[PDB]
RNA sequence: GCGGAUUUAACUCAGUUGGGAGAGCGCGGAGGUCCUGUGUUCGAUCCACAGAAUUCGCACCA
């Protein structure tokens, strides 16, 4: 059971480090800008099953996202994420989620504000409305800390099994 | 080139290929946006259907997409009209668009940018033409299509989500007049024929599609189009169809919610006769929660008609004013909704609604009618506010429930807050009752099966009288008579709750003894047991693991605010079996190998470090002759060293000989940390014993940093116990510690030095100097280090914060002398420019930036002996004049400050010259300077706006 | 729909980029939780975050 995840967001907000942290375990300090698109089989483990997330890791960058709506094809879910320590990287989420829904008609989106741990915010918490205006599930989350980082694959997992009871 | 792409595209699309394989074909699709030429290869392919992948097409008409926003209309009209009659030529046909959804919704997409490009002038028949063709090939499919473009032309100009330029909008704007003034009255009829039609065939995926295109223009359109009989009735009637409920009342909302002068709503609110649909509105949440949306949209609106001065006519205040008394039911319906989903619908409503409300009973009092709705608002606001008493509470500080709920509680507070407001005694009498009535039932409960009730009341409690701090929140201050929340937290103090086994129910009776700790400065002889319950098995030694460390900050805060007498030694008894320490090595997620810091992160020692400062604030505080405060002092020093040389003396690599001698340093810096500053003290002699300790485990484990912290901080705490009686070996301290100096500690470090600069003033100062220059050296590196990362921001930014404050700190306690010590000769220069550096930045680093720039000014007033302090001077003027080129009053604010303080010229013959000379503005400017601290600022603000606009 | 200001004794206004705070007026003295809550620090009125009250714009509906 594997299914298709494309991970969005602007350049700089944490995409490839919350994957690095998913699937070895270590927190990248350094900023290395993906190019293209990096996948990586993170998987999981469940009450019912295990299920396989094929992650497709995008470059938010203006510069370096050649192929940038084409690799939404054919996926299955996805995670819009943003900076909470830069401002503009949620001024720019709705577009994240229009190219997203462009290609893929109805896929569950899961909205990611990233670097909570980093006290003082850009992006204030009265700001964030986009989940709650398109209907779309939203969680505060950090590379750093872990903090509720299992939550977007759970739900999702949640949602593309049917089952709410899973985990 | 074709096959080409079709391969590069295939390449990128299978991640089980080589990264050389995807470098070419990456750059390769991507080299078709840059090229003057790459897109005529997508051009041919998106149309042909017989040979090409969807995979490519896409690709291609993205790319095709993206090349037609940059081509400005005149300058590219022919390839814009070129690309178009492709394209519809394209959609003409109506037999590929049936491919995958992705091959549609793009079309859509190019299509509509393409329209954004020529449509005011020229593409005249666009809505005709392709409306004509829709209808030609009837089929839903179709209309479908058609629906789509119509909400993706509102996506590019309703939106007010993306990116708010100002030409955009001025871009925008043309589109929309010309939509309106050429074919808007047929895009709607278009649209309502289908609404009609597919309406009749009970074909609701496109009556959805049509709603919505509803929903989404009224925003902007003749509401007229929308509003008139026939449309309406199809509308009310798809308010009783299961599958056309909720799209309806979304598109009911918009039509509400188009805005409008306050008499223009009433009539289509009236209109609308939507109260029959309410007077009915059953078990499907979702609906209740498009009803209560429509009804609290209908509510907001009849609340901002009613305020608005405007129209005085007393009908319009009558029918306005007549209709929100008449939609209370349903506000208190919804607003207690089981659902949380529904209730939360209609806060906004209720927000506004109240604070008209309390504008209205500023003039007079509430009618008995409105009374009751407070009171109903209460009674529904206080169902929201319990826990769900049949799924039991989560252990779970993770449960994405809990967080909602707390989300609620924090609004359904304000709720009650803005309530009490209308009325206080309305509102404090009706909780006293709840709080009571809620506590009362509790007790004819398992206890099992009563802490939701017990929760909720202890909560009210703990909020019920937040920030109302003065003796005048317990006691009137006239009768000197019990105030309501005298009366509550009485209540509880007295209520057997104490004894009640649930965690929320615990805490939450520490937390209220603690924030209310002063309602007992009146009655001490109840102290007793609020100590000893703190002391006891349910307090201190609680045997749930979130309570017992979470009560012993708690306990702390409540001894340092409770203190007078005679607990003292019961209470440190007590203590005992808490305070030997053993914390384990542990393995964590950044810790593969245990680390001081994750060991330490796992265990309870952060808070446990409370009681070593609460057993010092009761040694301070108590009734205990200066031989049994010192017998204690010493006994617990000697203790914790003693934990300390086993430990130094063993393998002093061992993790847990560091961990060891790290929590010895620890607990006893906040043991110190609870003792008053330095008359002659019992303590002192045992403190003074302990200062000695320091060195000699700094002396074998100086090397670790994480020990280091630890002696920064302990030795600072003693220092302000001692203080004067360490003055002499302070240097031996500060010296070792500069060696083992590291970035990571360079603010530990500065934060350290200023505790002590405060402590001793004039003493600090011949150190500093000799010190000065390689604090200055290290962070003037890591400060010029551009960031690799977020963190890497983040320490800098830390850094730049303290680094200034340290500055403005030896300056205004006077240290400035130090900086010219010829141990700092070399760094006068770029420690100033350094300062210039950080207000050129971008706030945080130019309000006080430019701030510490304007006292090194006023400190150095003179060419006497500064010989860079001149042209430093007179280099802060660009900075004055052209930063603000490119929060801000404070930024601008202080800049002025800066010219005003050197204004008591160069600008007049070497400034104006150079850049553009304005002869009006640079005279005004010295008129400013020289006749207006208040006045000049003014001058100033105004000044630059006007220069830069 | 975005975006900023303001909120210090009875009164009335000052003022610091965190070391405990005041002049006029008003009963030799007296009188403020420096809007609230939470956090970060050895410590905050002056920092971070969350919120309230008072309020000024800009955009959309036009
Ligand atoms: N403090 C903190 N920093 C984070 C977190 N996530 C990412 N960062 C920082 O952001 C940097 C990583 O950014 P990336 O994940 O590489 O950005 P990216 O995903 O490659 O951006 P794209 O290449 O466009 O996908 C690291 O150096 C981290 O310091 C977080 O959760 N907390
Ligand atoms: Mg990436």
């Amino acid at each position: 059971p594997t299914f298709k995840l494309v991970l969005v967001g602007d350049g700089g907000t944490g995409k490839t480090t919350f994957v690095k942290r998913h699937l070895t375990g270590e927190f990248e300090k350094k900023y290395i800008a993906t190019i293209g698109v990096e996948v990586h089989p993170l998987s999981f483990y469940t009450n019912f099953g295990e299920i396989k997330f094929d992650v497709w890791d995008t470059a938010g960058l203006e510069k370096f996202g050649g192929l940038r709506d084409g690799y939404y094809i054919n996926a299955q879910c996805a995670i819009i994420m943003f900076d909470v320590t830069s401002r503009i990287t949620y001024k720019n989420v709705p577009n994240w989620h229009r190219d997203l829904v462009r290609v893929c008609e109805n896929i569950p989106i899961v909205l990611c504000g990233n670097k909570v741990d980093v006290k003082e915010r850009k992006v204030k918490a009265k700001t964030i409305t986009f989940h709650r205006k398109k209907n779309l599930q939203y969680y505060d989350i950090s590379a750093k800390s872990n903090y509720n980082f299992e939550k977007p694959f759970l739900w999702l997992a949640r949602k593309l099994a049917g089952n709410p009871q899973l985990e | 080139s074709a096959q080409d792409v079709e391969n590069a595209v295939e390449a990128a699309l299978d991640p089980s290929v080589g990264p050389i394989i995807k470098q070419q074909a990456t750059d390769f699709i991507g080299s078709l946006r840059s090229s003057s030429t790459g897109w005529k290869i997508c051009h041919e392919i998106f149309s042909e259907k017989t040979k090409y992948k969807p995979s490519t097409r896409l690709i291609c008409l993205q790319t095709l997409s993206e090349k037609v926003r940059e081509w400005n209309n005149e300058s590219n009209l022919l390839e814009l009209q070129m690309i178009r009659d492709s394209v519809w030529s394209y959609i003409k046909e109506l037999s590929f668009l049936d491919e995958p959804a992705y091959i549609s919704n793009a079309v859509q997409h190019l299509l509509t940018l393409l329209f954004l490009q020529l449509y005011p002038s020229n593409w005249n028949d666009f809505f005709a033409s392709l409306q004509g063709v829709i209808a030609a090939s009837s089929q839903s499919e179709f209309s479908n299509f058609y629906l789509k473009v119509l909400l993706s032309i509102g996506d590019e100009i309703a939106d007010s989500l993306v990116l708010k330029t100002d030409v955009q909008i001025q871009k925008d704007n043309l589109v929309k007049d010309a939509i309106r003034a050429n074919d808007m009255s047929d895009i709607v009829s278009f649209v309502y024929e289908m609404m009609l039609a597919y309406s009749n065939a009970k074909n609701y995926g496109t009556v959805g599609l049509c709603l919505q295109v509803y929903a989404q223009w009224v925003s902007w359109i003749n509401i007229n189009l929308i509003v008139n009989e026939p449309c309406m009735n199809l509308l009310y009637s798809f308010l009783q169809i299961e599958e056309l409920r909720c799209a309806a009342c979304e598109t009911m909302t918009e039509i509400v919610n188009k805005k409008m002068k306050p008499l223009e709503k009433l009539n289509l609110l009236n209109i609308l006769n939507l109260n029959l649909f309410f007077s009915k509105s059953s078990t499907d949440p979702n609906f209740d929660e498009h009803v209560a949306k429509l009804i609290n949209a209908q509510g907001v609106e009849l609340v901002a008609i009613k305020s608005d001065p405007s129209e005085l006519s007393p009908e319009l205040k009558e029918n306005c004013s007549f209709q929100l008394y008449n939609l209370f039911p349903y506000l208190i319906r919804y607003l207690s909704d089981d659902y949380d989903e529904t209730s939360t619908a209609v806060f906004p409503f209720l927000s506004d609604l109240l604070v008209s409300l309390r504008k209205e009973s500023s003039s007079k009092e509430l009618s008995a009618s409105l009374k009751e709705f407070l009171k109903s608002l209460l009674e529904a606001i206080i169902k929201k506010m319990k826990y769900d008493e049949s799924q039991e509470w989560d252990d779970d500080p993770d449960s994405e429930e809990e967080a909602e709920f707390q989300e609620m509680r924090k609004k359904l507070k304000i709720f009650q807050d803005t309530i009490n407001s209308i009325d206080s005694s309305l509102f404090s009498s009706y909780m006293y009752s709840a709080i009571t009535s809620s506590l009362s039932t509790a007790a004819t409960l398992s206890p099992e099966n009563s802490w939701q009730l017990i929760e909720f009341a202890l909560y009210e409690t703990y909020i019920f009288g937040e920030g109302l701090r003065g003796p005048d929140a317990f006691f009137n201050e006239v009768d000197k008579s019990p105030t309501v929340l005298s009366q509550i937290l009485a209540l509880v103090t007295t209520s057997q709750v104490c004894r009640h086994p649930h965690p929320l129910v615990q805490l939450l009776y520490m937390e209220i003894l603690v924030r209310y700790a002063s309602f007992f400065d009146y009655e001490s002889a109840a102290i007793p047991a609020l100590i000893e319950y703190f002391v006891g098995p349910r307090g201190i030694h609680n045997t749930n693991e979130r309570v017992r460390p979470r009560a012993w900050y708690l306990f702390y805060r409540f001894v340092k605010s409770i203190k007078k007498v005679n607990y003292t030694e019961s209470s440190l008894a007590m203590l005992g079996d808490l305070l030997n320490i053993s914390v384990s090595p542990v393995t964590d997620m950044d810790a593969p190998v245990p680390t001081l810091n994750s060991s330490i992160r796992n265990s309870d020692f952060n808070s446990q470090l409370y009681l070593f400062e609460t057993v010092g604030v009761l040694i301070s505080s108590g009734n205990l002759t200066p031989e049994e405060q010192a017998l204690y002092c010493d006994s617990l020093i000697n203790a914790l060293i003693g934990k300390a040389n086993a430990a130094l003396s063993s393998d002093l690599s061992a993790l847990e000989n560091i961990i060891s001698v790290y929590c010895s340093l620890m607990a006893i810096g906040n043991f110190a940390k609870g003792f008053p500053a330095r008359e002659e003290v019992a303590w002192l002699a045992s403190f003074n014993k302990a200062s000695d300790e320091i060195f000699l485990i700094l002396d074998r484990m100086g090397f670790n940093e994480d020990i280091r912290g630890a002696v920064r901080f302990t030795s600072g705490r003693i220092i302000n116990v001692v203080g004067p009686d360490m003055l002499p070996k302070v240097p031996q301290l500060i010296s070792i510690l500069l060696n083992s100096i590291d970035m990571n500690e360079l603010v530990d470090v500065l934060s350290f030095i200023s505790q002590l600069i405060h402590i001793y003033k004039d003493n600090m100062m011949e150190i500093t100097n000799r010190m000065l220059p390689t604090l200055l050296m290290r962070i003037f590196s890591s400060l010029s280090a551009a960031p690799q990362g977020t963190d890497d921001a983040v320490k800098q930014n830390d850094l730049r914060k303290s680094y200034i404050s340290f500055i403005l700190q030896l300056l205004n306690k006077g240290f400035g002398s130090i900086l010219f010590t010829e141990e700092n000769q070399v760094y006068f220069d770029p420690l100033i420019n350094s300062i210039l550096h950080f207000a050129n930045l971008v706030p945080a680093t130019q309000k006080s930036s430019i701030a510490l720039v304007s006292k090194m000014v006023s400190l150095w007033g003179g060419k006497d002996g500064i010989a860079g302090f001149e042209n430093f001077t007179l280099s802060l003027t660009p900075l004055c004049f052209e930063m603000p080129v490119n929060q801000s009053l404070v930024v601008l604010g202080e800049l002025a400050g800066l010219q005003k303080i050197i204004l008591e010229s160069y600008l007049v013959t070497v400034y104006f010259p150079t850049v553009n000379f304005p002869d009006v503005m640079a005279s005004e400017y010295l008129q400013a300077l020289s006749n207006l601290s208040r006045s000049f600022k003014q001058f100033f603000q105004k000044f630059i706006q006007a220069l830069k606009s």
